[PDB]
């Protein structure tokens, strides 16, 4: 199963996703990037359905590019948060839905505060300090209970989810082939090449 | 059903066999598992044949008409979604696709998609596709700066490899050299011939006896 | 529904829906484009009439499509937001699908399409707006300059101005425009943008405005002391 | 897989002298895995309150759909919607979805700002009122919930007596409810005067 | 004058003036010719050109096996009708293993072309039709008005000059009723009566065209050095 | 519930030589173990040159061979009677098939003729519209029991030189109209022994640049 | 048939100007003046009812003055049962938007939606345009008090001080020589009143033919208040401002 | 008003004869079909010397073996250039194989009668479609707003039609070279043209089975008029 | 999708020299009540075809509705109504065939084999069967239900072949016909003793028997059968 973890630290939001592309037995891809850029300070981490995952994150980055466009401004990560919210809570009575589960990072400009946001396939929104999805959240979670600090640096929060990725490296059956790590801070999205 | 495509300095090696079964009949030997979507990119055969000839054929009259209204050649990240996008809206209808989109731009280089029933679409180096399972097939004896010759004979060798030990996999391997200015066909080599002359002049399938 | 046919032929083969909508062209502010060497300029007239206006938030005369493109208008304010609209959504459109930005011809084609459409369709009157589409393709340096107009005709410029007096800011870029020597800089493309409007716009203050779009999706409005000090430099060259 | 059962949590109304009483859990959980314990459940439309237990999708949403339909009224009524009104709005608004009905367990608490007259009201996930003088329950242990209302309640309590009452009643029930729990809110609510208090409880 | 706007308007004396119009383009529309026997029925077409350039109209379209029709006037109207035909007869033969009897496609066509002449919207079809076929009941000819008025004839000519023609064959009517089991003098005949309709022009290798259908004879049409025979 | 399929059992045999194409069928018409039929022909002249059989669920086989010819009509009326090449006819039975992709014809579709070269051509379908070019092709009910007999005796495959002992395999001939007979015909009795399905009559369809004749030949009635 | 009939409410004429648009803003022309003017600490409505009778119960009336949202009011000149029509759909985009994304919708996009609507009726259907002029009185965190105008064409422009309806080119003027960018509400609600009793076609300006509003930060602390003026409040400001 | 399907007392439709009128108002396009290859010659006419002429596409491809020049209202002609290019894509996909050039013309005519109260008035566009099929080999077709279509020997549209036809009725026999075809279509724009003639204000193409529909460069027209200047001047 | 309710079982038929046979019991069976009668499901169609029908009697009903439809609308302007333009067995048949298989298409079927018997314009025997399925065959004998397996095999005694059926005079072909409806009341548990035939001749035109009853049957033997094994009394 794939790994999404998010922490908010101090100034900052961490999105570590799993790399690994699994159908069945047969390994796809040990480079896949669960990850869309929404707008320059707000990012979406996606685990889920085959097809779905990619097709309904490049569709709210269609629509949040298509609002910063219209408006020349950008969105506050709680107001796509909360977009992003509504159009699953749509598809679980739609005929198909979207077996999409998503972690929604932001630096709110406004507020000068990081944000983040987990949502689940039928639209179940919450506001955390660190979150997950899957199988990964009950190891990962009381890990971070213990050693999360509200005021941690960003180098302090990337210690924290080391920690929870060799973690769930040993206790975890799958092989996920390691986490990608992104950053989202006022200065905006930067990817940790080492890690 | 065994089909392999792969990057590499020259380009792009595309290998398949040629076996079609229903149950355990061998209904055909000489099945064409590569289809040429237009001189300049390739599809492969795998899960349903007339999902993949059909949609695939369409893929190359939709390519036509981007070109006439463009005056482009068509990416193959665009060719990949203007398929993976049709079969998505089909999704949960029964659709049966497994294919390796396969295309040489000078904005892009060597590109392979890897294109899903379920709705996947996925860039990479190598795929490979035996019965009913995908991957990133001995993966031992490949470099990126391999020659031509020695790049066609690793992807004859590899459908060789599947040829032997699955059932469902034989009859002949079909070779594609895709470069720039458009795929080459490398021929058509029958597994039993090859099998003997492999095992020969390589030394291999010692356990065999012949 | 509503499906008369508004826009049909004449004994003499015109259609005045059409081309009456091209004479509330006529009457909408001058909109003039002028491409340099590594740069596309848009300048725009702002009529006087209105003032107490809070500049800060009335609609601006030119509008972003995209990151990388902008479409200026002369004639119907609403009209032009209808087109802007469409334009925005398919450039998105064309992203999601091409997994590339449009082209500046491919969204001008698309918008003159539109145009075209609202000319042959029943119970729909054509657009009363022309269009000046500038910006640079993905990853090419290559200044663009489209026009186009309530008949759906499309066509790329060198130099081009719509709107009321178009006629005399075109006779200006005609004579002042070296198509082997384009305005090499952005100053000198800014400097003959102004030069052009100053011909038909009365007083240089609030009355221009100017926008600069580069390569790299890389464009910025101008500010009125910017355009102030073009203004300025431009009448001390001229008393001589 | 029973959507009612899924995300969990508890909310529970009282009747008082003069004053209305509504109290919630904190908890959201993916069944066995608690994920929020800032989950609150009690929301308020001017001085109308409503509590929603069941899938937190549907709280979320129906939240969101009665702030939109009570801030439209208000606009065309030129006043704030009262309890017994809100109620029928509740009513209509989840039988019209009768046969794809929101998962969720509605309890609408408020004083009529007119008359001064205390008002509950729970309903089913359809619409169906129940109109209790006394009490109201909903949510994963709404039989426990049934259980210390019907010994500890007594009509015409206090503010200050009815807290301690509906406290005791939340906290009791949450505590033998394995989806319940992770802290607690409580609402007095009195004509022109409303406290929300944060209860101490066991975090397991 | 008043109440030649529409279709859907009557005049004071009860006519319909955009029907009228229609049945005008006919009238500027190339002459053809229909005639028939108890065992063939021959369609003679003169077609036109635009200039020396151009090449000439046809005017000949085979709806079945055993049926087809000549037009003057609007041919993408003849288009529509024949293509309407083709449909008819198809759908009597896959349904009701049976081809389609000559008379019934003339109702058909009546029926199709009545609608557009009661309708607000619409215009009457600005063409006329001359159907020949073969059927269980022998040889057929159909003059088509866009009226909706068909018309069951052994011989007839619609277009320009068509009353040269319509006299002829008037007077040849025992003569060319008992060409039987000839189709070349029965195509002579048919040659000779669109020669009726001629003035300046005369029958040239590119110019002419003719189709017959008969007993063991499908419809076939003649263009080029096949007619160069009857010239 | 209703079942909307049926078999009607039947085997066809397509066999494509240098100059010709022949396209052969059993006349029996079956359901369970009743025989509906003894003559119900299987193999169809669509016109242009091509004989067509969709052996399967005998309904489905007679619509899709209907819309077929109905599809070389309109063909005519729609390209100024242009001839529909054999390439050109297997591309529009695919779209035909692959129209009722997820309620789909329950046939086994066979098509022989002459390619634009004058060479003999078969094309073989799946009931959903994937069809290859092929030199043979049995479908049907006794498919299994003729197609490893004519790879042994068309192909001559497992036949090596005598003396070589395995070095050269035996050339391939050229087979002439009258061989490729016997082969269907020989094929057809095998079958007729060995599956219940298939007897009572053998009618084949001979495609040459000359047009379409047909040939029949007694099976076993039991 | 029935083309026999039809005005064509959507054609150009020759000059280029749509003919039931500029006949509309002639309706327009005849209603009640109403000003709108944007202070550094709040913005001012006010309008005139049109020559009212003794009879009619002011208190309960509304004509001029709508509310759309807690933050945007509208004043009203033209037909007001097209108003009514356009400001129900204008609530409803508002709540759409809050439902959407959780944030009161910015006063632009509220704007730019109803003036789409109106240009829609210009461009198809064949109906005529709403007889209808809109000043819009918001507030929103990007751009702070702001003034829009919508006309039945469907444009929309930013305005520091605006009138519309009757006798707008004096009004204008008169705004034009008084109006100053550091102005405060309380001077704005002075010079609204002092525009409106110059250029009122009416004896003299009285309470019972005024709609008066003001959005402040004039409520306690980090918000923003609608105030629409009690019939007594309107006669309080007028004796304050000194015009009776 | 009227009815847009009204027939004149005359038996015509009006709005077709209309649109007929504002065809004529349309730049000059010119073709002439050889056995070596069809050739297609259009007038850019650029409103203004800053207009970019390189940007005025009046030829336009179809298919691999069919091109088309257009004259008169050119914006009406996108959505009949869509259907066309759609029609032989299809065509390709259902029958595997190149469509005929007069079953491609006769699907764009089909759209022409289209208009009522469908598409509220007829094209104000003609076309000139040139292509090969192996059946009818090299072929030239005038696409008109009535839906009729004729096939031409040579064929010139546009403002200076009835000059150039007259012209092109002298000049062309059934021997015609390609290269004799390109001078005479360059001679006759030449003359009917308001601007002189040069690589930037006029453009070649030409169909041939080998090579296709190919659109002349800039360079190799201005060489073929070099040509022309010199064989005039010649006598 | 449904279920056949009130249920008529096997029709069966043959060519013979000069025209066709067809009969079929009158009964109409509710599961293993033998409810109805007097149903009549020999249903002629002009003087030249009788449509014989098997299965559900409501989708009979309603087929035999649809004929006498087909009959009105044909004489619809149509003066050889009652000559050249008459309808035709052939006609008849490709009609219900097209509807057959449409309804089974919309998986919706007429619950229903149908046995088409009549002689052509040229005087050509036409017999053909369809059925629910829209599966269609022709042959010198042909049965629905039960008369497949029981009838068939003893009219093909008769008509193995083609060139059989010049040899078969209508006498033959009643005598084997009328036997099989015997073996069918012996053997099949749904058929009733009462039974109509229809003799379709291209000299003689079309005669209907009603109210024919299967007799010179074989029960005496019974009396000496006792007891399932050892029983003697």
């Amino acid at each position: 199963m794939d790994i999404i973890l998010g922490i908010r630290v101090q100034d900052s939001v961490i999105l570590a996703s799993s790399k690994a592309v699994t159908r069945g037995i047969s390994v796809l891809k040990d480079s896949d990037d669960k990850t869309r850029q929404l707008s320059p300070h707000t990012l979406m981490s996606f685990a889920g359905e085959a097809g779905d995952t990619v097709q309904f994150a490049e569709y709210i980055q269609a629509n949040i590019q298509l609002y910063s466009i219209r408006e020349d401004y950008e969105l506050s990560p709680q107001a796509v948060s909360s977009f992003v919210r509504q159009e699953l809570a749509k598809s679980i009575r739609s005929r198909r839905p979207y077996q999409v589960n998503v972690l929604i990072g932001g630096y709110d400009k406004k507020k000068n505060k990081p944000e983040l946001y987990q949502i689940d396939y039928l639209g179940t929104k919450v506001e955390l300090p660190y979150g997950a999805h899957g199988y990964s959240g009950f190891y990962t979670f009381s890990l971070l209970d213990h050693h999360y600090r509200p005021d941690m640096t960003t180098e302090e929060g990337l210690d924290l989810l080391k920690l929870c990725v060799q973690e769930l490296e040993k206790r975890m059956p799958m092989d996920f082939k390691g986490v990608i790590v992104k950053i989202v801070d006022k200065d905006g999205i930067r990817q940790v090449d080492d890690f | 059903t065994t089909t392999l495509a792969f990057r590499f300095q020259g380009g792009i090696i595309v290998a398949v066999d040629s076996r079609a079964t229903a149950g355990n009949w061998v209904a055909s030997q000489t099945v064409k598992k590569v289809i040429e979507i237009n001189p300049f990119l390739l599809g492969t055969m795998a899960g349903g044949a007339a999902d993949c000839q059909f949609w695939e054929t369409w893929l190359g009259s939709q390519c036509r008409l981007h070109e006439l209204r463009e005056k482009e050649r068509i990416s193959v990240a665009a060719a990949s979604k203007i398929l993976s996008n049709l079969v998505y809206q089909y999704k949960g209808a029964g659709l049966s696709m497994g294919t390796m989109i396969c295309g040489y731009t000078r904005k892009e280089g060597p590109t392979i998609y890897y294109v899903d029933s379920d709705g996947t679409r996925l860039k990479g180096d190598i795929f490979c596709v035996v019965s009913g399972q995908t991957f990133a097939v001995l993966d031992s004896n490949y470099k990126w700066d391999l020659s031509v010759e020695d790049a066609l004979y690793l992807g004859k060798r590899s459908i060789l490899a599947a040829a032997h030990r699955d059932a469902y996999s034989g009859g002949s391997v079909n070779l594609y050299h895709v470069t720039e200015d458009g795929w080459i066909y490398h021929g058509n080599h029958d597994v039993g011939e090859l099998f003997w002359k492999v095992k020969e002049e390589e030394g291999s399938f010692n356990n065999v006896i012949g | 529904g509503y499906d008369r046919a508004l826009s049909i032929f004449s004994p003499d083969g015109h259609i005045f829906q059409v081309e009456y909508a091209l004479e509330a062209v006529k009457r909408g502010t001058c909109a003039v484009g002028v491409k340099g060497k590594n740069c596309v300029v848009l300048g725009c007239e702002r009529r006087s009439t209105l003032k107490l206006q809070d500049t800060r938030i009335t609609p601006s005369k030119v509008s972003k499509i995209d990151s990388h493109v902008v479409l200026s208008f002369s004639g119907l304010n609403a009209d032009s937001r209808i087109l802007i609209e469409k334009a925005r959504v398919e450039a998105q459109s064309h992203r999601l699908t091409l997994e590339d930005p449009v082209t500046v011809e491919y969204l001008t084609r698309y918008v003159a399409g539109v145009q075209q459409r609202y000319t042959q369709s029943g119970g729909v009157r054509p657009f009363g707006v022309s269009t000046l589409i500038a910006g640079f393709d993905p990853r090419d340096d290559e200044p663009k300059l489209y026009q186009t107009e309530p008949s759906g005709i499309y066509s790329s410029w060198s130099a081009q101005t719509i709107g009321r007096n178009s006629k005399t800011v075109r006779e200006f870029l005609e004579k002042n425009y070296d198509r082997k020597e384009p305005p090499a800089t952005v100053e000198e493309c800014v400097k003959l943008t102004v030069r052009s409007l100053l011909e038909v716009v009365q007083t240089g203050a609030k009355n221009i405005e100017i926008t600069v779009v580069k390569p790299d999706s890389d464009i910025v409005a101008l500010s009125s002391e910017e355009i102030n000090q073009y203004v300025t430099q431009i009448e001390q060259e001229k008393q001589e | 897989s029973d959507p009612s059962s899924i995300n969990g949590g508890i909310v529970v109304a009282m009747t008082g002298k003069d004053c209305v009483a509504i109290a919630c859990d904190l908890r959201l959980g993916s069944q066995s895995l608690g994920v929020s314990n800032k989950f609150e459940k009690i929301f308020h439309y001017g001085h109308v309150f409503l509590g929603i237990t069941g899938l937190a999708t549907d709280v979320t949403t129906l939240n969101e759909m009665f702030r939109y339909k009570t801030n439209l009224y208000k606009l065309k009524e030129e006043r704030a919607i009262e309890p017994e009104t809100f109620t029928q709005l509740v009513s209509s608004s989840l039988y019209e979805r009768r046969f794809g009905p929101y998962f969720v367990g509605p309890v609408v608490a408020g004083i009529n700002s007119k008359s001064g007259k205390p008002f509950i009201a729970g309903f089913d996930l359809i619409g169906c009122i129940d109109e209790a003088k006394d009490f109201i329950v909903s949510g994963t242990a709404s039989d426990q919930l049934f259980g210390m209302c019907e010994s500890l309640y007594e009509p015409n309590l206090e503010p200050e007596d009815l807290f301690e009452t509906i406290s005791q009643a939340l906290l009791n029930a949450a505590d033998r409810d394995a989806l319940s729990g992770w802290g607690a809110v409580v609402y007095i609510i009195k004509k022109d005067e409303v406290v929300k208090r944060y209860l101490k409880m066991r975090q397991d | 004058n008043n109440y030649d706007g529409d279709t859907v308007t009557f005049s004071p004396t009860g006519r319909l003036f955009q029907v009228e119009y229609a049945l005008e383009a006919i009238k500027q529309g190339s002459v053809t010719v229909g005639l028939r026997s108890n065992t063939h029925a021959v369609l003679v077409a003169l077609k036109r050109n635009a200039d020396e350039l151009s090449s000439y109209q046809k005017k000949i379209i085979k709806c079945d096996e055993h049926m087809g029709l000549s037009l003057a006037g609007l041919a993408p109207d003849a288009r529509v009708l024949s293509n309407y035909l083709r449909q008819q007869c198809n759908y009597s033969s896959l349904v009701f293993n049976r081809k389609l009897a000559v008379e019934r496609a003339g109702h058909l066509l009546c029926d199709k072309a009545q609608k557009n002449t009661q309708s607000y919207g619409g215009r009457p079809y600005g063409v006329g039709l001359l159907i020949i076929g073969y059927d269980k009941s022998g040889a057929h000819l159909l003059e088509f008005q866009p009226s909706g008025n068909v018309t069951e004839l052994y011989g007839t000519a619609i277009g320009a000059r068509s009353q040269g023609a319509k006299t002829y064959l008037e007077r040849t009517l025992d003569t060319f009723i008992k060409i039987d089991g000839n189709p070349d003098e029965l195509i002579k005949a048919g040659v000779e009566a669109i020669s009726q309709s001629l003035r300046d022009e005369s029958l040239t290798v590119d110019n002419l065209s003719i189709a017959i259908v008969g007993k063991d004879t499908p419809f076939t049409i003649y263009d080029g050095e096949a007619v160069a025979k009857y010239i | 519930q209703f079942n909307p399929y049926g078999d009607n059992g039947g085997t066809i045999l397509g066999i494509a030589g240098e100059d010709f194409a022949v396209l052969a069928g059993d006349t029996r018409n079956i359901t369970d173990y009743s025989i509906n039929s003894r003559y119900e022909p299987k193999v169809f002249d669509c016109g242009d040159n091509i004989v067509m059989s969709a052996n399967g669920f005998a309904a489905d086989g007679d619509a899709l061979v209907k819309r077929f010819k109905n599809s070389v009509k309109w063909y005519h009326f729609d390209h100024n009677d242009k001839k529909l090449s054999i390439n050109s006819a297997a591309r529009n039975i695919q779209h035909l098939l692959y129209g009722k992709r997820f309620f789909p014809y329950y046939v086994h579709t066979i098509i022989a003729g002459l390619d634009e070269d004058g060479k003999g051509a078969v094309y073989s379908f799946d009931p959903v519209g994937s069809y290859e070019r092929e030199q043979c092709r049995a479908g049907g009910a006794a498919a299994s029991l003729i197609m490893p007999f004519l790879d042994n005796q068309v192909n001559f495959k497992n036949q090596y030189e005598p003396g070589t002992n395995g070095k050269v395999k035996k050339p391939l001939k050229y087979l002439s109209v009258e061989e490729v007979i016997k082969l269907v015909r020989d094929s057809f009795t095998s079958a007729t022994e060995r599956h219940i399905q298939v007897g009572d009559g053998l009618e084949i369809l001979i495609v040459t640049k000359d047009g379409v004749r047909k040939e029949f030949y007694e099976l076993k009635r039991d | 048939g029935s083309r026999r009939y039809d005005s064509r409410t959507t054609i150009f004429s020759p000059e280029g100007r749509l003919y039931q648009v500029e006949y509309a803003l002639e309706s327009i022309s005849h209603a009640g003046t109403a000003i709108g003017i944007m202070a550094s600490d709040g913005i001012v409505l006010a309008a005139e009812r049109k020559v009212t009778s003794t009879l009619l119960e002011q208190d309960t009336s509304t004509e001029k003055l709508y509310k759309l949202n807690d933050k945007i009011a509208v004043a009203v000149a033209g037909l007001t049962a097209d108003a009514e029509i356009l400001i129900n759909t204008a609530r409803i985009h508002a709540q759409n938007y809050l439902k959407t994304y959780n944030e009161d919708i910015p006063v632009e996009i509220l704007v730019r939606r109803l003036s789409d609507i109106k240009q829609g009726y210009t461009q198809h259907g064949g109906l005529r345009p709403f007889g209808v002029s809109f000043i819009y009185a918001g507030y929103d965190d990007r751009y702070g008090y702001q003034l829009y105008t919508s006309n039945p064409s469907g444009n929309y422009t930013g305005w520091k001080a605006i009138s519309v309806g009757a006798n707008t080119s004096a009004a204008q003027t008169l705004l034009q020589m008084d109006y100053k960018d550091d102005m405060k509400v309380d001077d704005a609600i002075e010079l609204a009143l002092k525009t409106l009793s110059k250029t009122t076609d009416s004896s003299a300006l009285t309470y019972d033919r005024l709609e008066f509003a003001t959005i402040r930060k004039g409520a306690n602390d980090g918000e923003v208040y609608q105030k629409i003026f009690k019939p007594q409040e309107i006669k309080d400001i007028l004796v304050k401002t000194g015009i009776t | 008003d009227r009815g847009v399907s009204t027939f004149s007392p005359e038996g015509r439709l009006f709005q077709v004869e209309y649109s007929l009128e504002a065809i004529k108002l349309g730049s000059t396009a010119i073709g002439i079909a050889t056995k070596e290859g069809v050739v297609l010659g259009v007038e850019k006419r650029a409103t203004s010397p800053l207009l970019e002429s390189d940007s005025i596409e009046k030829i336009v491809e179809i298919d691999r073996h069919i091109g088309c020049a257009m004259s008169g209202l050119t914006a009406d002609a996108r959505s009949m250039i869509e259907h066309a290019r759609t029609a032989a894509v299809t065509h390709n996909l259902y029958y595997d194989e190149d469509i005929n050039v007069e079953s491609l013309t006769q699907s764009v005519c089909d759209l022409a009668l289209r208009f009522g109260e469908l598409m509220s008035r007829p094209f104000g566009v003609a076309l000139l479609i040139a292509g090969h099929d192996a059946d009818d080999g090299y072929q030239l077709f005038h696409a008109e707003p009535s839906g009729t279509f004729y096939r031409y020997n040579a064929k010139a549209i546009g403002s200076g039609s009835e000059g150039a036809q007259a012209e092109l009725l002298n000049e062309w026999h059934s021997s015609l070279t390609l290269k004799e075809a390109e001078l005479l279509v360059l001679k006759i724009l030449k003359q009917v043209m308001e601007e002189k003639l040069d690589e930037n204000n006029a453009q070649l193409s030409c169909i041939t089975k080998q090579d296709g529909f190919k659109i002349y460069d800039n360079e190799k027209t201005a060489e073929l008029i070099k040509e022309l200047k010199e064989k005039e001047a010649a006598e | 999708t449904q279920q056949p309710i009130v249920t008529g079982t096997s029709v069966i038929s043959m060519k013979y020299d000069n025209g066709v046979i067809i009969a079929a019991d009158n009964l109409g069976s509710y599961g293993s009540l033998l409810r109805f009668n007097g149903v009549e499901r020999l249903i002629p169609v002009g003087d030249n075809t009788v449509v014989g029908i098997s299965g559900d009697i409501s989708d009979m009903q309603h087929i035999e509705r649809l004929l006498k439809d087909l009959v009105t609308e044909n004489a619809y302007d149509n003066p050889l109504a009652d000559a050249e333009e008459a309808l035709e067995p052939s006609y008849i048949f490709e009609y219900l065939a097209t509807v057959m298989y449409q309804r089974r298409s919309k998986m919706n079927p007429l619950w229903n084999a149908i046995i088409v018997a009549g002689v052509q314009s040229n005087g050509d025997q036409f017999l053909r069967y369809v059925n629910l399925l829209g599966v269609t065959y022709s042959s010198p004998t042909l049965a629905t239900g039960f008369g497949a397996h029981m009838a068939n095999p003893l009219l093909r005694k008769v008509v193995d072949r083609e060139s059989d059926i010049p040899k078969t005079t209508v006498q033959v072909a009643e005598e084997a016909i009328v036997n099989a409806m015997r073996v069918l009341y012996y053997r099949d548990a749904r058929s009733s003793r009462n039974f109509s035939l229809a003799i379709i001749d291209k000299n003689t035109g079309l005669t209907f028997k009603k109210n024919l009853q299967v007799e010179n049957m074989k029960w005496d033997f019974a009396k000496d059968i006792k007891g399932y094994g050892t029983q003697k009394i």
